[PDB]
RNA sequence: GUUAAUGUAGCUUAAAUUAUCAAAGCAAGGCACUGAAAAUGCCUAGAUGAGCCUCACAGCUCCAUUAACACCA
RNA sequence: GUUAAUGUAGCUUAAAUUAUCAAAGCAAGGCACUGAAAAUGCCUAGAUGAGCCUCACAGCUCCAUUAACACCA
RNA sequence: GUUAAUGUAGCUUAAAUUAUCAAAGCAAGGCACUGAAAAUGCCUAGAUGAGCCUCACAGCUCCAUUAACACCA
RNA sequence: AAAAGUAGU
RNA sequence: ACCUCGGAGCAGAACCCAACCUCCGAGCAGUACAUGCUAAGACUUCACCAGUCAAAGCGAACCUCAAUUGAUCCAAUAACUUGACCAACGGAACAAGUUACCCUAGGGAUAACAGCGCAAUCCUAUUCUAGAGUCCAUAUCAACAAUAGGGUUUACGACCUCGAUGUUGGAUCAGGACAUCCCGAUGGUGCAGCCGCUAUUAAAGGUUCGUUUGUUCAACGAUUAAAGUCCUACGUGAUCUGAGUUCAGACCGGAGUAAUCCAGGUCGGUUUCUAUCUACUUUAUUCCUCCCUGUACGAAAGGACAAGAGAAAUAAGG
RNA sequence: GUACCCUAACCGUGCAAAGGUAGCAUAAUCACUUGUUCCUUAAAUAGGGACCUGUAUGAAUGGCUCCACGAGGGUUCAGCUG
RNA sequence: CCGAGCCUGGUGAUAGCUGGUUGUCCAAGAUAGAAUCUUAGUUCAACUUUAAAUUUGCCCACAGAACCAAAUCCCCUUGUAAAUUUAACUGUUAGUCCAAAGAGGAACAGCUCUUUGGACACUAGGAAAAAACCUUGUAGAGAGAGUAAAAAAUUUAACACCCAUAGUAGGCCUAAAAGCAGCCACCAAUUAAGAAAGCGUUCAAGCUCAACACCCACUACCUAAAAAAUCCCAAACAUAUA
């Protein structure tokens, strides 16, 4: 009999690929996730399917936020005015501090 | 599962009951280990497997000082059952190089400097 | 009205889902109602064990066909069976899922009091039919008072500091102390050295 | 030697809870008299007992019985 | 034990969604009376429970009733 | 996956624009009631959006329904 | 064209 | 029954993780129409194939979702492109039954018999005091349950054997256990006596002949002191049987278009072996009759034990 | 579903090409199953004669009787024989 | 030897199938998975071997990793010496048990399936023999020595002695219910005996128990059965020093 189909897929893989401190570079997959775990903080971007790359080549750090969502996420600022009004909601945030400087500036010319 | 254990760091702080079960006293804590091999690293897991490789503890009997420094002491925490720890208690001072061809072990621990065998 | 009430067999929303059978809720102490609420003389359970509805009815016969309900009162104290318990027809060969829900268990740890009795009564009185039913009981057990049961709980507390033997059960297994966590179990660092399986040996610190 | 399933006013069925009717047989009803048909009443330990809530009403105690079986390959 | 089918007016039959026409049963009328026939009416919890939208209605959620299969030594 | 033909009073056909009739359907019309056969009346969105003028009537838009074929990796 | 029955002296 | 993809649990906290394990789903719909072009760096479903994300730049404004799918070769297309419930979903371009007429290669990697493991079902004993027993739990029976045991059944597992461990009943010869059917001894009785019911002990001795069926069984007839429960490769086929079952032939009913098939029946159907090795080859119960006597007992029908006499039957040895 | 044994002479309704007719029947005929009864036996899962749910009989897939015949398969009286 | 003769040829048919594979010696060496007319096989990955090049590799500490337990990941120090890439390959890709967390089944199996770790298919000592449990592994000679693991412990159930009058046939309802079918109150005499706790009665009666008195004094260890089938199975032993 056994009316139990379907149960075959596999794991995704899905995690923190750059965990703290972790020397990352412009473009590197910081974490991978779906139904949002680590939100990006400073220098994360944010995919179609919410993994974390980094944009600035740096060292990736993880702290605790405050939480404050986009007026137009509906689905988020009716959950805020639930709250008491001594409340927040922080979540967990990935940054990249930068390592590099944006330039320095040559002598190209005595002219 | 069977994995590696933390153990509480509650146990590695000593009775004041305990200073006189054996003779060390809390200041002043010793600058070597005799550390010896006395169990095999058959029957273990690859965890302590590795450890023995690195302690220079492959042979059983053999002893070796090493430091008493919390890096040490975190190998040999996690392989405190198939080895015996000792002081080395150096009696003299340290080899000076004139001195040093003529030492012995003497267990008990204690590295003695000038080593004739005539008796007392 | 001082009986005890009309516990069933299957209960009225049913399990569709055949949840596993996890033997975690027979292991160790229990976490639920170990201590009194408004009664004097109870069971104890000192023994991990499912508790059928062919259970239940031994208890609440042999406790309501002997006890006088203008003195004494009893109630329960586990719950209504909810575990479903899966058989698989009689002969049939390996593999195949898992089979229909047949009946009901109600799981019972070590060291939780299942019916509590009390009123106008005494416990050299109802030592008379609660030993009865703690004999057909499906693990070891032992009726108690409030106060025979905290002596007990005196003796155990003075077992562990009585005793000259230098090394407890919890000296070893927490300091892995002969490398004897290659054969302990996680949940025998946290019960102690006393339970071991369903069982539980009173008899040792 | 095994399980599941039945046990009814006298007979039958049922009502899948709260108990209906055709009969056997009671006497009104109407015809000269009777039959037939119609109006009722009766008569149900619901096969057996402690009911847990209250019980064909559900688990049993129990006294019969129909089936399936204990063959094999 | 496993597969597939099907649960309809008291009866059976269907309608590819809105449930008809044929009994039975109900009052009338023709006949002296009843039938047959002619004029009407009523009758399906469409077996089971929520609804994603509207469901005998289509997926199921359930209890009865049937088919074919329970083999090889 | 490509042609080709066709949609109508509820069902069959067609007349070269100007749309004919038999069923079905509603009536009386007649006898102690059912059916033909006559008949008046009644129901032709001529399948679709415009029209180049006046389109069953014609070059497109498709809504479909059926023929003749051709598709395997 | 279609009509079947009427309890026992 | 399943075959591919996805969420959730087992897999509790990086990642991963089976199952004919538990549960939900998917084989699309919707809005754009830059769902344009390029290009640093990474993730990865444990390989590969595939899938994923994306800074900057050129160019214009100023995607939701969980899966929602299919390689190559070939087709059709001028070209951009488009083709599978290829769902057995990494896809053979296009192929079903049947075999007891069967063959070959293997397999104890894999079933039947037998052993073994396990004991759910079976069997037994105790614990408990519900209830039967007019009263009265314990003379006998025993509910719900508990704790042990046994290894007789139906199973289950697949560990030894498929370069063969021959298979049911029966004959022959039996060995053993005791959980005793008889014979012996004893305690209780709801045992007057006779018969019995139950329990402890005892396994030296014994445990029938027939009709039917292949029958173990079972029904029956006639007895018996009694006509035991089991194990021993369901003891024993290099001691026998072949009736059934388990080949090739054949009807019959059914299934199927047929070939064929059926825990359906029925007739018929080859049972080989010259012994190398181990092992081995001469050591008393029971019934009935008489008697006690028609006593003991009972009110009477009924009716003993014990002692004693004698007869037979089997067994063993002549 | 009825008169009424709770069974169809009949009534009502569907599908079909036709609804298995005559015979025979617990068979060499799925099962129940050792059907039930009379005979045979001291005793009959055997055999013979009937009764019929054969719910899976049945008419040249031939049906049913019957004379002979059979190294066919069962039953049997009597004799006889280790 | 006919479900399709026989001989020769194709033919050394093909065989994911079984069998077999021949000198000496040393060295490294155990199986995450995915696809598959595939699960008796193969290809890739993994693991392994060799030859090379380079620089880090294991071990880890603060800090750090989500909302709706054991642990792991990342990781400097430090202890150590390996790791990664490059080049060439074959083989293994039909596993066993033990501990632990689980799933299926009977909270059955020397059961099946995952994970973590061992051990086994590697030698040796022990647990009686013994794969998988414990001790222990890098090799030879020795008629030297210290050790490691390493031999099961249990044997139970005595019990108070005496004495008992009485408002009572305690009120209700009951054929009758007198302490004892059931309700209600639980009063009371002498010192001391309950409006009565168990038997025994249709009911009454009869027995005890709880009571005075009696004394030495309640004397109070609170425990726990066994069954197979050829023939029990070391012999035995309580007493000279860790
Ligand atoms: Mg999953
Ligand atoms: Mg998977
Ligand atoms: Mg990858
Ligand atoms: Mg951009
Ligand atoms: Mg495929
Ligand atoms: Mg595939
Ligand atoms: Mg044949
Ligand atoms: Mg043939
Ligand atoms: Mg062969
Ligand atoms: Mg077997
Ligand atoms: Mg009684
Ligand atoms: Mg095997
Ligand atoms: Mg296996
Ligand atoms: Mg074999
Ligand atoms: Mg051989
Ligand atoms: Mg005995
Ligand atoms: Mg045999
Ligand atoms: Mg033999
Ligand atoms: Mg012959
Ligand atoms: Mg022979
Ligand atoms: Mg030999
Ligand atoms: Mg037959
Ligand atoms: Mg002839
Ligand atoms: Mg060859
Ligand atoms: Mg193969
Ligand atoms: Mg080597
Ligand atoms: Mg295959
Ligand atoms: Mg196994
Ligand atoms: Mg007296």
């Amino acid at each position: 009999s056994s009316k139990n189909l379907g149960g075959k897929s596999s794991g995704r893989r899905q995690g923190i690929k750059k965990m703290e401190g972790h020397y990352v570079h412009a473009g590197n997959i910081i974490a991978t996730q779906r139904h949002f775990r680590w939100h990006p903080g400073a220098h994360v971007g944010v995919g179609k399917n919410k993994c974390l790359y980094a944009l600035e080549e740096g060292i990736v750090r993880y702290t605790k936020e405050v939480y404050v969502p986009h007026p137009r996420n509906t689905e988020a600022v009716d959950l805020i005015t639930r709250l008491p009004k001594g409340a927040v909601l922080y979540k967990t945030f990935v940054h990249v501090v930068p390592a590099k400087p944006e330039g320095t500036f040559k002598l190209v010319a005595m002219l | 599962k069977f994995t590696r254990s933390r153990i509480p760091e509650k146990v590695f702080q000593a009775s004041p009951e305990d200073h006189e079960k054996y003779g060390g006293d809390p200041q002043n804590p010793h600058k070597l280990h005799i550390v010896t091999r006395i169990k095999s690293t058959r029957r273990r897991p690859y965890w302590e497997k590795d450890i023995i490789k690195m302690l220079g503890l492959e042979k059983a009997h053999t002893p070796q000082v090493h430091k008493n420094i919390p890096s040490v002491n975190a190998k040999l925490k996690v392989v405190k059952h198939l080895i015996r720890i000792k002081p080395l208690k150096l009696p003299q001072g340290l080899p000076a190089e004139e001195n040093m061809s003529n030492t012995c072990l003497k267990s008990t621990g204690e590295l003695v400097v000038q080593w004739h065998l005539k008796p007392v | 009205k001082p009986k005890l009430r009309f516990i069933e067999r299957a209960p009225l929303v049913p399990k569709v889902r055949r949840e596993p059978k996890n033997l975690s809720d027979i292991r160790g102490p229990s976490t639920e109602a170990t201590e009194f609420t408004e009664g004097n003389f109870a069971i104890l359970a000192l023994g991990g064990g499912y508790l059928h509805w062919g259970h239940f009815e031994m208890m609440r016969l042999t406790i309501n066909r002997s006890m006088d309900p203008k003195n004494m009162f009893a109630i329960w104290r586990v719950p209504a069976p909810f575990k479903p318990i899966t058989r698989k027809s009689v002969g049939h060969r390996m593999g195949g899922g898992k089979g229909a829900i047949d009946h009901y268990v109600t799981p019972v740890k070590a060291g939780r009091l299942v019916v509590e009795m009390g009123g106008r009564c005494e416990f050299e009185e109802v030592q008379g039919f609660l030993d009865q039913v703690a004999h057909k009981l499906p693990f070891a057990a032992k009726a108690v008072s409030r106060g025979t049961l905290e002596k007990m709980r005196k003796d155990q507390e003075e077992r562990e500091r009585n005793n000259q033997n230098p090394w407890t059960f919890e000296r070893i297994a927490t300091a892995n102390m002969l490398g004897i966590r290659k054969v302990l179990s996680p949940y025998d660092l946290t019960h102690k050295g006393k339970y071991w399986g369903k069982f539980y040996m009173p008899k040792r610190v």
